[PDB]
RNA sequence: CCCCUGAAAAGAUAUCGGGGGUGCCCAAAGCUCGGCUCAGGCGGGUCAGAAAUCCGCCGUAGAGUGUAAGGGCAAAAGCCGGGCUGACUGGGCCCUUGAACGCAAGGGGCCCAGGCGGGAAACCGGGGCCUAGAGAACGCUCGUGCCCCCACCAGUGGGGGCCGGGCAUGACAGAAAAGUUACCCUAGGAAUAACCGGCUCGUCGCGGGUGAGAGUCCCCAUCGACCCCGCGGUUUGGUACCCAGACGUCGUCUCUUCCCAUCCUGGCGGUGCAGCAGCCGCCAAGGGUGGGGCUGCCCGCCCAUUAAAGGGGAACGUGAGAUGGGU
RNA sequence: AGUACUGAUCGGGGCCCCGGUCAAACUCCGAACCUGCCAGCGCCGUAGAAGGGGGGAGGCGGGGGCGGUGGGGUAAGCCUCCGCUCCGAGACGGGAACAACCGAGACCGGGGUUAAGGCCCCCAAGUGCGGGCUUAGUGU
RNA sequence: GCCCCUAACCCGGCCAUAGGCGCCGGUGCUACACCCGGUCUCAUCAGAACCCGGAAGUUAAGGCCGGCGCCGCGCUCGGGAGUACUGGGCUCCGCGAGGGCCCGGGAAACCGGCGUGCUGGGAGGGGGC
C-alpha cells in the first residue's frame, strides 16, 4: 500500500455512493463497539473519555482498525471487558483512488500516464473535522490512566494529531 | 463530454417539487385576463412542462404585446437581445413592482 | 410496425374525407432519356478514371417508411412518411 | 395525515364537490358558466363569472322561487327544473348575460336529465347555451305528462299507494294528474312578468 | 445526439472527467369520452395452494406510465371499456439546437383557413406525458397542377421547369480510397517523444514513533506484526519547462576531486560480553578499500588472499582524451 | 444543515422506537451571493446615449497571483473549467538578482511630500523607547 | 330595485392553522341529508350506483358548530446563536493542508411558546330604503 500521506489531505468531494463505484472495497472493521456494550451496565461507568482530532484530514480504514485493536487489547488485559466500553465513532465511507496501471481492472487502466487518469478504488477512509470524536470510552474512574494509555496507543496509530479529553458522564 | 443541450438539460432542480407541492396546482393563473402593456413574471409551472417556456427565462419580467388564441405574447430581454416567449396564463405571474 | 390497409382520410381534391387505400412505395425504374442519365453516360464515354463517386460505407440500417394513399373516390394520391424504422406490415 | 411528505388534496376535492380538471376545461371557455345542481328537494341554478380571488354569482336561485309564481308541483321535477331555468336566464338577460356554458359538476350527461331541462329553461329565456339535440328531454316530460300518466295508472290500480305516493300534491290542491295544464298556467304567468319586465 | 453529476442557488461553462443511454419500437404503446384505482397488507370464502375468481377494511403511490436518466402524474398522465385516425391538407409567428453575439438540418410551442374524430358541452387532437432516435448541393424516383417552357408556326412522341415526399453521406454543417520503407528524400517543429537538465517522489534507498508478538523469565541484548510520521534524489516512473540551422547515445580504460547514511583503520558504550568470537548503538571521512574466473556489460555469482577487500555525487564526472564489446 | 424521500452505516430496546456516522450523481429547511422589472442616488451624454450603415484589420498558441476543499492526480513550475487583476503590450521604488509578489501607473526639466519598505555598516534614514523571552549564533 | 346584518346550503380562492386518530356535546320549521319507490327519461350482473318519481320515517349517520387529548402541520415568538456559513481587504499566524484579524451579511436541526383554517360571491332569513 502506498504512504497514508498521500491520502491524509482531504482534495477533493467525498466519494460514496456505491451504486455508482464501480468495485468498491468492503469495510474491514469487523466490530465498532467494544467492551460491555448494553447501557443497563453502562449505568455504572461515569467517567467518559474521548480520542479527538486536532486537525482536518481522512484516516484510512487499516488505521483506523489498528487503532481499535491496540486500544481493545489494552482494554481487555488491564481492565477487563467487564469495566469498559469503547467505541470507534467514524465510519471510513470515502472511497479512495488510485491511478494505476494494472491487471484486468478495465481497458482504460491499460493506458500510460495521465490519460484516463481517474483511478479504481484502493481503500476507504473516514473524512474527519477538528473537534471530531475518534474514539469514545466509558469507563469507571479508577481505570483513568489505563484509558489514558490505551489512547495513547491508539493515537499513536493514526496519521492526525488528537488529543485526550476526559470529563464525567 | 461537452455539455448537451436538449430543451431541457440542466432542469432537475427547477423542474423538481416539494412534497407539499405536490399534484395539481390552482387555478387562479388562469384567471387573470391580461392587456397589453402589463407586466407579468415567467414563473415556469413544472406540471404543465410541454408548454412552459425554456428555462432561462425563469424568473423574468416581461410586457405582454398581445394575445394569440389563448397564449399571450410576452417581450422580454435575454442580457440584452429582444425575445418575444408566448406562453400560456399558467406560467404567468402578475409584476406586481411595477 | 403494423397498418391498415384502408384508412378515412382527408381528399385535397374532394375536400373532404374520404376511403384511402395503403400501399408501400416503390420506386420506378431510371429512365435512359433523363438529362441527368444523359449527362452520365456522355461522361461515362471516352478514357478517363471512374468520372463521379459512388459511395462505399453507408451507416443507415432502416428506410424511411414511405406509403401511398390513393382516394378511392377520385384516385388523388398522396405519399407520407411515417419514419425511419423497419418495414411496415400492411394488415 | 401521517408524516409530512402527504399532500392533503384540496378542500373542496376532498370534500368532493368540485372536479377541478373539469373546472379546468370549463375555466378555459372564458365564457359565464350556468351551474346546476340537484339535491334531495330543490334544484339550484347559477350564473357565475370565475375570478382570480373567487368566483361571482351574477344570478342563483333554487326552487323555491317558483312559490313567488305560484307553484304548486313538485320542487324538482322535471317541470319545475324547466320553470327554474325559464326565470334564471330571464333574470341573467336583465343583468346584461347572453351565452353560458353549461355547468354540470359531478352530474351525469344523461339525455333528458333535469339539468338539461334547466339548460332548455335558459335557452327559452333568451341566453344561448351550446348543447347537444339529443340531450334535452321531450316536451311531454317537460310540461309533466309522465307524472300525470303514473298518477293515473296508480289511482287507477292503488288508490291508497296513489294516496301515499302524493299526499303533498294533495295537500298543495293539485293531483298530479292535472300537473301540465297547471304547468302551462305557470309558465304563462312567468313569460308574462318577465316580458313586461323587460318592455318596461 | 440525450439525461444526471461535475456546475460554484440568474445565464454560460472543459478534460481520453464520473454514471448511463441513442440510430428504435408501437394501428395501437396514437386521438377523445366515460368509469375506476395502483404496490402491498389484513379479515371471511368450494375445489384453491404463497399466488386464480368473490365479499369487506386499510393503503401518499411504497405501483404503473414502451425504451436511458432526470422530472411530472391519483374522480390522472395509471387501469378498463365505447367511439375513432389529428401519425390530417394549405400557411404564419415564436422558442431551442446556436446564452449575452453571427450560424445548417433537426425538434418543440402558439395560431389562421379547409375538412374531420371524441364529447352534452367546455375542450382537446398536426403522434407517443416531458427532455434523445437526426442529414446539404448535384443526380434519380414518386405525388401534384384544366400548371409553365422546348428556338419560323401547328401537331404528335419525348425532354425540362416551379411546389411537395422519398433514395445519403454515422468522420452525422456531408472527398469515392489499402499497406511498406532500416534504401529512403523534402519543408518545419523544442507547438512533440528518446539522453542529460528542470519540477514531482508514487516507486526506490534511508531514518523515526508504536509495541502485538519472540526472546526459558524478560516488549525494547537482538528483533518488530497491525499502523503512522518523515528524509534523500542514489532506481523506476509522472509531467513536458529549456534544447531539433544538432549539448556525440551503454560499458570500460585513464585522472582529479567532493559526500557520509562507516566496510577496515582511531575513540566509546551495550550485550542473552567467561575466554576466543559474534551481534547492536554513538563520535569520527585523515588513510585504505586490492588480485582473479564468468557475462559487452552495469549488476550479480564465484576463487585465493586481506585489517577490510563500503556506498554514492561531479552534464548517469571525463569520446575537440582513448576504446568500440553492446545498443 | 439534515438524515425526513433514495441509498449507505454503528449500537441499544422492544417490523417499529431511541441514540450515532455519511452522500458529486440524497433533500423538509437554507444563507452570504448573483440576477429580472420599476423608482431614486451616483456617474456618463446634445462638444452627441441608445440604435444602425460602411472601410481596414490584428488575433483565432497565451501567461502570473489570488479565490471556487473548483474536477482529476501521490504530487508536479501537472491537465482541464469559473472570476478579478496584472504581464504579454507598462517605465519606475521595494523584494539581494527576477514578466506578472507589494507600492505605483512614466511628455520634458526643477522644487517639495509621501507609498511599499526600511533606519548598526555595506546603504538614505535610529547602535530609537518601555516591558518580557532565548544561550541554541537558534535566529536575524 | 337598493343598503346593512346573518348558520347549516350552492359556486369559489389560498390549498393540513384546513390533515389523522380517539373522546364529549349541539343542530333538524326551513335548508342539507339519510329516506321511500322504479311507470316514465336513463342505468347496470345488480334501481347498490347513475337516472327518474316522490315525502311515510329519522337526526342514527353525513354536513355544519363548540370542547378536550394525542400525531402531524404552521409561526415575522424566546433559546440554539451573532453560532455554522459567507461577500471584500491584509507583508497576520502555521512546515503544510489550513487558520486568524477588520468592514459587511447571517442560517438550519433541535428545545420551549403559541396557533389548529382564513376568506370572496350567491341563495335563504332579519332590519331599513
Ligand atoms: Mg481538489
Ligand atoms: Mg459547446
Ligand atoms: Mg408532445
Ligand atoms: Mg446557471
Ligand atoms: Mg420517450
Ligand atoms: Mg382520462
Ligand atoms: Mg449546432
Ligand atoms: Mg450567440
Ligand atoms: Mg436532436
Ligand atoms: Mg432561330
Ligand atoms: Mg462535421
Ligand atoms: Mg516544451
Ligand atoms: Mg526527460
Ligand atoms: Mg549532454
Ligand atoms: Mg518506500
Ligand atoms: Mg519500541
Ligand atoms: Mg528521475
Ligand atoms: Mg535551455
Ligand atoms: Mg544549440
Ligand atoms: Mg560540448
Ligand atoms: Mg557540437
Ligand atoms: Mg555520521
Ligand atoms: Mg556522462
Ligand atoms: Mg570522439
Ligand atoms: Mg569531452
Ligand atoms: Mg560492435
Ligand atoms: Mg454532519
Ligand atoms: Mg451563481
Ligand atoms: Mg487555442
Ligand atoms: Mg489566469
Ligand atoms: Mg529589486
Ligand atoms: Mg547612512
Ligand atoms: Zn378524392
Amino acid at each position: 500500500a502506498r504512504p497514508a500521506r498521500c491520502y491524509r489531505r482531504i482534495k477533493g468531494p467525498p466519494y460514496t455512493r456505491e451504486e455508482y463505484i464501480h468495485g468498491a472495497p468492503m469495510i474491514q472493521i469487523p466490530k465498532f463497539d467494544m467492551g460491555t456494550t448494553s447501557a443497563a451496565a453502562r449505568a455504572a461507568f461515569t467517567m467518559v473519555a474521548k480520542l479527538v482530532a486536532e486537525e482536518r484530514g481522512q484516516i484510512r480504514m487499516q488505521a483506523l482498525e489498528a487503532a481499535r485493536q491496540i486500544s481493545s487489547k489494552y482494554l481487555t488485559k488491564y481492565v477487563g471487558d467487564a469495566n469498559y466500553y469503547l467505541r470507534l465513532n467514524v465510519v471510513p465511507h470515502h472511497v479512495l483512488r488510485e491511478n494505476r496501471m494494472l491487471a484486468m481492472a478495465g481497458a482504460d487502466r491499460l493506458q500510460e500516464g495521465m490519460r484516463l487518469a481517474f483511478g479504481s478504488p484502493a481503500g476507504r477512509a473516514a473524512r474527519v473535522e477538528p473537534g471530531q470524536v475518534i474514539f469514545y470510552v466509558e469507563f469507571k474512574p479508577e481505570h483513568l490512566a489505563h484509558v489514558k494509555e490505551a489512547l495513547r496507543r491508539a493515537a499513536s496509530k493514526l496519521p492526525i494529531p488528537t488529543r485526550i479529553v476526559v470529563e464525567p458522564k | 463530454v461537452k455539455r448537451t443541450h436538449g430543451y431541457r438539460y440542466k432542469s432537475r432542480k427547477l423542474l423538481s417539487k416539494a412534497p407539499r407541492e405536490r399534484g395539481m396546482s390552482g387555478l387562479s393563473r388562469l384567471l387573470y385576463e391580461y392587456k397589453p402593456g402589463d407586466k407579468v413574471v415567467i414563473d415556469i409551472d413544472p406540471t404543465f412542462i410541454s408548454t412552459a417556456p425554456h428555462r432561462r427565462y425563469q424568473g423574468k419580467v416581461g410586457v405582454v404585446i398581445g394575445t394569440r388564441g389563448r397564449a399571450y405574447v410576452i417581450e422580454t430581454y435575454i442580457g440584452d437581445k429582444k425575445k418575444i416567449i408566448i406562453t400560456t396564463p399558467e406560467h404567468l405571474r402578475p409584476h406586481l413592482g411595477g | 410496425m403494423k397498418f391498415p390497409k384502408s384508412v378515412n382520410m382527408y381528399c385535397p381534391r374532394c375536400n373532404t374525407y374520404t376511403q384511402h387505400s395503403v400501399s408501400n412505395y416503390h420506386g420506378g425504374q431510371r429512365r435512359s432519356l433523363a438529362e441527368g442519365q444523359r449527362r452520365y453516360e456522355r461522361k461515362l464515354k471516352g478514357y478517363g478514371s471512374t468520372p463521379k463517386p459512388k459511395q462505399k460505407r453507408f451507416a443507415k440500417v432502416n428506410k424511411k417508411v414511405t406509403l401511398v394513399f390513393t382516394c378511392t373516390k377520385c384516385g388523388y394520391k398522396i405519399v407520407k412518411s411515417l419514419g425511419r424504422m423497419k418495414k411496415v406490415e400492411l394488415v | 395525515a401521517r408524516g409530512a411528505r402527504y399532500k392533503v388534496p384540496f378542500r373542496r376535492r376532498r370534500e368532493g364537490v368540485t372536479n377541478y380538471r373539469k373546472r379546468r376545461k370549463l375555466l378555459l371557455s372564458r365564457k359565464p358558466r350556468l351551474v346546476v345542481r340537484k339535491t334531495n328537494k330543490h334544484l339550484i341554478a347559477q350564473i357565475v363569472i370565475a375570478r382570480p380571488h373567487g368566483d361571482e354569482t351574477v344570478v342563483g336561485l333554487d326552487t323555491r322561487v317558483l312559490s313567488k309564481f305560484g307553484w304548486k308541483g313538485d320542487e324538482n321535477n322535471t317541470s319545475a327544473a324547466y320553470l327554474l331555468g325559464l326565470i334564471v336566464g330571464y333574470k341573467a338577460r336583465a343583468k346584461g348575460i347572453k351565452e353560458a356554458i353549461l355547468d354540470i359538476g359531478l352530474h351525469r350527461p344523461t339525455p333528458g336529465a333535469r339539468v338539461f331541462a334547466v339548460m332548455k329553461g335558459v335557452i327559452d329565456a333568451g341566453v344561448e347555451v351550446p348543447h347537444g339535440e339529443e340531450v334535452v328531454p321531450s316536451e311531454e316530460r317537460i310540461r309533466g305528462e309522465h307524472v300525470a300518466e303514473y298518477a293515473k295508472r296508480l289511482k287507477e290500480e292503488a288508490p291508497e299507494a296513489y294516496k301515499a305516493r302524493f299526499s303533498r300534491y294533495l295537500q298543495r290542491g293539485l293531483p298530479p294528474e292535472e300537473l301540465p295544464s297547471h304547468f302551462e298556467e305557470v309558465k304563462k304567468k312567468i313569460v308574462e312578468y318577465y316580458e313586461q319586465k323587460l318592455a318596461k
